[PDB]
């Protein structure tokens, strides 16, 4: 398995 | 054009995004009201405080150089503006799935570790919304650096675009499509925020000390921070620190040129070379371009976060509030199976387009949600009742026959009724995409209330068929399967 994968452009909370 | 008007329309625009918000029936207007000084704010300033004489591509070598000379691949592609995409990566090479083609050590990174040692670091230090948000802070340190011209990461900032797609590019007619949506409210949300932080951070670079060697204390728009937001929301990526013991958010140059496919993640951080690597998602032929999967997002948040609308988004959900009355009889009850269950008593879930519609935490509240009496002492007492509780969520062990068909019976209901809460219909919204020219910005918006729309419809048809499927089992007296 991926032990660190990358989702690009993961959402984010900017409240 | 002076100073002192600038500081009082900012005065004035943070005072109004920092008031509480209004209720759902006017937030289309307060919306409108914080535009309008948003755009006379914009029309007062000059753009971007930094701009570049070269086009885009002009800088993609210097891009190329700069992250061979630190280890990264550059080798096998080149960057070509397709229509559908923008700018992305073609393979010069055929690629086989699997194969590692890209790779990107962290020393090419922009992250919020690199934000603390930057100009930026003082502020940092003092600043408890920096602090608390890695996002706004590589925000600000992607700004920082674009204004110094000797700035390690200009060949990555260079190459950057200089407009987005998020809604914050929109037209007030673009948004104006949304109204009745689940998604416009975080439209609204997102426009208030960024006005809020950029009225908020004009004054504090003017107020505070540890701001005097920054470039923006000499220039700081509107349109700088909009850019930068959303640079950050389009591109950033969680990645493990140095030690690998926590997280962190950074902008990964050269890879994040990669448009958006339906797939599986295949990029990953590898620590031991301390660097990000990306294998091949699917075969690319020489000339074909190269995608990865982004993640297994919706469109509402591809189009509010990525700017981009997704057709055949295989991960595209709406959501459904649900929580048990603090009216009903057996309230207590159903909060403690509930509880033990590990679902709170009101919660937002999702409902997906592909099968199945509900996960297995909204089918296990949904069951809760329709127990009698009888059902629910036998989910809280006796050597059994621990049994029960685990299998709440799978679809093959229902609790009875009679609760299967009250819960999609319900299903069926507040999906309809949901339906209802629209604007527009369905054949209604195919009309206006079929008949109407339109631009790219509000393409995605009224696709985005058809797709909300679609997953309803799609969502009645399916506890429709699961109602006549259990009050089958139900008539024919069939017993209950047992895990
Ligand atoms: N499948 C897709 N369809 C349309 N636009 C896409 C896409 N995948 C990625 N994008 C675009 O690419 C952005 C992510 S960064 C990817 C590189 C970008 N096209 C550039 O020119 O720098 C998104 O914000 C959106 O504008």
């Amino acid at each position: 398995t991926l032990k660190y994968p990358i989702e690009h452009g993961i959402v984010t909370n900017w409240d | 054009v002076s100073p002192k008007e600038i500081l009082n329309l900012t005065s004035e625009l943070l005072q109004k995004c920092s008031s509480p918000a209004p209720g759902p029936g006017k937030e289309w207007e307060e919306y409108v009201q914080i535009r309008t000084l948003v755009e006379k704010i914009r029309k007062k300033q000059k753009g971007l405080s930094v701009t570049f004489d070269g086009k885009r591509e002009d800088y993609f070598p210097d891009l190329m150089k700069w992250a061979s000379e630190n280890g990264a691949s550059v080798e096998g592609f080149e960057m070509v503006n397709f229509k559908e995409e923008g700018f992305g990566l073609r393979a010069t090479r055929d690629i086989k799935a699997e194969e590692l083609f890209l790779w990107v050590p962290r020393k090419l990174l922009m992250t919020v570790e690199s934000a603390k040692n930057s100009v930026l670091g003082p502020l940092y230090s003092q600043d408890r919304i920096l602090q608390a948000m890695g996002n706004i802070a590589l925000a600000f340190h992607l700004l920082c650096e674009r204004a110094s011209p000797n700035s390690f990461w200009q060949p990555y900032i260079q190459t950057l675009p200089s407009e987005y797609d998020t809604p914050l590019y929109f037209e007030e007619d673009e948004v104006r499509y949304l109204q009745s949506t689940q998604a416009i409210h975080d439209v609204f949300s997102q426009y208030k925020n960024t006005a809020r932080q950029y009225a908020y951070f004009y004054k504090v670079i003017q107020t505070h000390p540890h701001a005097n060697k920054l470039p923006l204390k000499d220039s700081f728009t509107y349109e700088d921070y909009r850019w930068a937001v959303s640079s950050v929301m389009t591109r950033q990526n969680q990645i493990p620190t140095e030690d690998g013991s926590r997280v962190t958010l950074a902008l990964i140059p050269l890879w994040d040129m990669c448009n958006h496919t339906n797939g599986l993640i295949t990029t990953g951080y590898n620590l031991e070379d301390d660097r990000c690597e990306c294998v091949a998602l699917q075969d690319f032929r020489a000339g074909e371009q190269i995608y990865i999967f982004y993640g297994t997002r919706s469109n509402a948040e591809f189009v509010i976060h990525s700017g981009f609308f997704f057709d055949n988004n295989s991960h595209d959900r709406v959501k459904i509030k649900l929580g048990v009355s603090k009216s009903d009889r057996l309230y207590a009850m159903k909060a403690e199976v509930l509880a033990r269950a590990g679902i709170p008593t009101s919660s937002v879930f999702a409902l997906h387009f592909t099968e199945p519609p509900i996960s297995a935490q909204l089918l296990a509240f949904l069951r809760v949600f329709c127990m009698t009496e009888e059902e629910l002492k036998e989910h809280l007492l006796g050597d059994s009742a621990i049994d029960r509780i685990f299998t709440l969520g799978n679809s093959e062990f229902p609790v009875s026959w009679d609760n299967e068909v009250k819960l999609w019976t319900f299903l069926e209901d507040r999906a309809s009724l949901l339906l209802k809460t629209y604007k527009t219909t369905i054949e209604e919204d195919k009309s206006v995409l079929k008949n109407h020219d339109l631009s790219v910005r509000a393409k995605m918006a009224i696709k985005l209330r058809l797709g909300e729309k679609e997953i309803l419809e799609k969502a009645v048809k399916s506890a429709a068929v699961n109602r006549e499927y259990y009050r089958q089992q139900m008539e024919e007296k069939a017993p209950l399967p047992k895990y």
